[PDB]
RNA sequence: CUCUAACUAUAAAAAUCUCUCUUCUC
């Protein structure tokens, strides 16, 4: 299948990694807005990006 | 009660290759026990989240299959003279249990804890790394 | 210097009549058209290339959408 | 010289008491050297309250915890952030470090 | 023109060995050919590619000679491969050698029948060699049969 | 319609109805939308220009980069090269001869189909260095939209670079081709290519 | 002038180094 979801950020939870690169956000679903996810992002965000997900079971670990 | 056919998810969850083995009330049988190296690759990572997600979602659809709708949770670290902290994929396993469909009915924790350990493995000096 | 491509002539330096009747025949049905992609059917060595090419605008075979140097746009008359 | 007036141990009359093993690496430590914390916590975290909520049955079950005395060993407590190097005016003090949360 | 893979099918299996020749090395790994079957490319990536800690590249994967591998995961829509080079057992590269030496010879003959009669290798194989090795299980116990029995 | 009649003599295609900017007088900013909702405010498509050049302060602030239109940010990137760095009348007349060849070939008016294939050709997941020397990892992560659109814009433009490099085809017309083939999901473009490779990498590295 | 609640979770490898030292009295 194709189980590709949206989730929009509503807070972005300072840069995180080893190379000071990625950061980490708290997204939220398009659908079900009560439902949110912490998760990883590998570029510059703010509040209001909808980002793509092949997963919605994973969750953000902090990179060491 | 609705009927709703009852099992044992009974995780184990190590600092390595965690453990998902679901059964029914009394224990004697098993059914769907696949494990968290069963499915991922680097052999360094079955203790891994993501390990532990994929059994539970393996273990999630066989058990549907076979009828079972609720399952017990019973976490279980690596026990007896070991660290006994639970390991890192358990919490995953339990969390893509419920998430597929699966009912959640009285979780325990049934680590092996002894009144006290015969020896514990290391010598008196124990791991120097 | 080390002459691993391989490559043979590959070109039709002159134009020979069969050569003729075949760049008439797709002179449509090529419905975009470029010294590029006239070359690319091995039919046309890419200097008489633009000579076909200009040829073509001589009974309105072909409709010029951009006549920019360097290169050309043509698409087929309808 | 002394670093400590205490010497660590916290024994203070009693000449020896029975070694505990660390949880990390396993060392041979006395029991009141050793540095001991309660890790007392939730078995299902805040990441997950919500999915087991509303996929359990026995409405309003009250989730269980989890508890461990955890047996440090010393050089891991230094190495795994468990504690901490201090000023030498700022050993003196020893209540935890003030009610983290109130 | 050497085509049309040994096996019944162009695709891989999901835990089979094979043999593969290096083609070139990208940063996150190299997407190489296989020759155990035809030419179907696929990745092979550094944290599973050494053995130990991987130190140099060159040293170990040599771009254009002949090393073992497995498959772990299949694209079966347009081709593609998931391979692994760690997980290499000291008895799996034994019988990858054997197996690999077996069809190197079954392809070197026909080959040169192929060359020897223009014709393309596809028709010949198809001819020839499949029906054999639904019989036989490999076209070279075949082959030593023709020399002996016809 | 309406020729103004003044003492210099503006051709009448240029004064037709000229509350209708056209990007090249030949092509509608209106009628092309996003399809995805992810990459929407990452596309400039809202404000109509005249021409694919404008020396607009595009790199003061952090987040100017998306405000500039998206076919400037194209031309842009076909800049790239020391061999070919400052000159941009140059990426401008490409992009031009790369929008006639693709209203020629389906016509589909080619910014639809430039914005078509920036969206397919981005990647969505991605993977970093996290490993800690001694052992070598890379953990999947997922990639900001805005890094989505100028990751989605640099292959492609590398594409059209290498197809172009010692070959008979113009850089325009190789371009056009790889607009084209990302505009579907055509695995022969290069852009969707790496994209495809990848995200598969990084699915396997999660 | 009355008060005990929240929380995790990093240990790859790294050996050695030939000079030469100089005054404070208003
Ligand atoms: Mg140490
Ligand atoms: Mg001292
Ligand atoms: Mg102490
Ligand atoms: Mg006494
Ligand atoms: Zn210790």
């Amino acid at each position: 299948k194709t189980p590709v979801t949206l989730a929009k950020v509503i807070k972005v939870l300072g840069r995180t990694g080893s190379r000071g690169g990625v950061t980490q956000v708290r997204v939220e679903f398009l659908e079900d807005t009560t439902r949110t996810i912490v998760r990883n992002v590998k570029g510059p965000v703010r509040e209001g990006d909808i980002l793509v997900l092949m997963e919605s079971e994973r969750e953000a670990r902090r990179l060491r | 009660d609705n009927s709703q056919v009852f099992g044992v998810a009974r995780i184990f969850a190590s600092f390595n290759d965690t453990f998902v083995h679901v059964t029914d009330l009394s224990g004697r049988e098993t059914i769907a026990r696949v494990t968290g190296g069963m499915k991922v690759k680097a052999d360094r990572d079955e203790s891994s989240p993501y390990a532990a997600m994929l059994a539970a979602q393996d273990v999630a659809a066989k058990c549907k299959e076979v009828g079972i709708t609720a399952v017990h949770i019973k976490i279980r670290a690596t026990g007896g003279t070991r660290s006994k902290t639970p390991g890192p994929g358990g919490q995953a396993a339990l969390r893509a249990l419920a998430r597929s469909g699966l009912r959640i009915g009285r979780i325990e924790d049934v680590t092996p804890v002894p009144s006290d350990s015969t020896r514990k493995k290391g010598g008196r000096r124990g791991r120097r790394l | 210097s080390k002459k691993s491509h391989k490559d043979k002539a590959k070109h039709a330096v002159v134009l020979d009549q069969d050569k003729f009747d075949r760049i008439m025949k797709e002179a449509p049905t090529y419905r975009y058209v470029s010294v590029s992609v006239l070359v690319d059917r091995f039919k046309l060595g890419g200097s008489l290339a633009r000579v076909a090419l200009r040829h073509l605008e001589n009974e309105g075979i072909i409709k010029p959408v951009s006549k920019h140097s360097k290169q050309a746009i043509y698409t087929r008359a309808t | 010289p002394k670093k400590r007036a205490s010497n660590g141990r916290n024994k203070k009359g009693r000449g020896h008491v029975k070694p505990v093993r660390c949880v990390n690496c396993s060392r041979s430590v006395p029991k009141d050297k050793a540095i001991k914390r309660m890790a007392i916590r939730n078995i299902v975290e805040a990441a997950a309250i919500r999915d087991l909520s509303e996929a359990s049955v026995y409405a309003e079950y009250a989730l269980p915890k989890t508890y461990n005395k955890l047996h440090y060993c010393i050089s891991c407590a230094i190495h795994a952030r468990i504690v901490r190097v201090r000023s030498r005016t700022d050993r003196r003090i020893r209540a935890p470090p003030q009610r983290p949360r109130f | 023109t050497s085509h049309c893979r040994f096996y019944e099918n162009k695709y891989p299996e999901i835990d089979d060995i094979v043999m593969v020749n290096v083609q070139q090395i990208a940063e996150m790994g190299a997407y190489v050919k296989l020759l155990e079957y035809d030419n179907i490319e696929g990745m092979i990536l550094l944290s599973e590619l050494s053995r130990r800690r991987i130190r140099s590249i060159q040293k170990l994967i040599r771009v254009g000679k002949n090393d073992v591998a497995v498959v772990l995961r299949v694209d079966k829509e347009k081709g593609y491969i998931d391979l692994s080079k760690r997980r290499v057992s000291s008895e799996d590269i034994i019988k990858c050698e054997e197996k690999y030496q077996k069809s190197k010879t079954v392809h070197s003959i026909l080959r040169y029948c192929a060359e020897k009669f223009q014709i393309p290798l596809e028709e010949l194989y198809k001819t020839i060699a499949w029906p054999l090795s639904r019989k036989f299980g490999h076209a070279y116990e075949a082959f030593k049969l023709s020399i002996i029995d016809e | 319609f309406v020729p103004v009649e003044l003492a210099t003599t503006i051709p009448v295609e240029i004064q037709q109805a000229q509350q209708e900017i056209k990007l090249f007088n030949k092509w509608s900013f209106e009628d092309v939308e996003v399809k995805d909702a992810s990459l929407v405010d990452y596309i400039q498509i809202s404000k109509p220009i005249y021409v694919a050049h404008t020396a607009g302060r595009y790199a003061n602030k952090r987040f100017r980069k998306a405000q500039c239109p998206i076919v400037e940010r194209l031309t842009n990137s076909l800049m790239m090269n020391g061999r070919n760095n400052g000159k941009k009348l140059k990426a401008v007349r490409i992009v031009k001869h790369t929008l006639e060849i693709i209203n020629v070939l389906t016509d589909q008016n080619p910014l639809q189909v430039v914005v078509d294939a920036i969206i397919n050709s981005g990647p969505r997941e991605d993977t970093t260095r996290v490993g800690g020397g001694g052992a070598a990892r890379r953990q999947a992560v997922d990639v900001s939209p805005l890094r989505r659109v100028n990751q989605s814009i640099a292959l492609l433009t590398i594409g059209a670079r290498e197809a172009a490099f010692r070959n008979i085809k113009t850089i325009a017309e190789t371009l056009a081709e790889e607009l084209i083939n990302a505009a579907k999901g055509s695995s022969t473009s290069y852009a969707i290519k790496k994209k495809d490779e990848l995200e598969r990498v990084a699915k396997s590295n999660r």
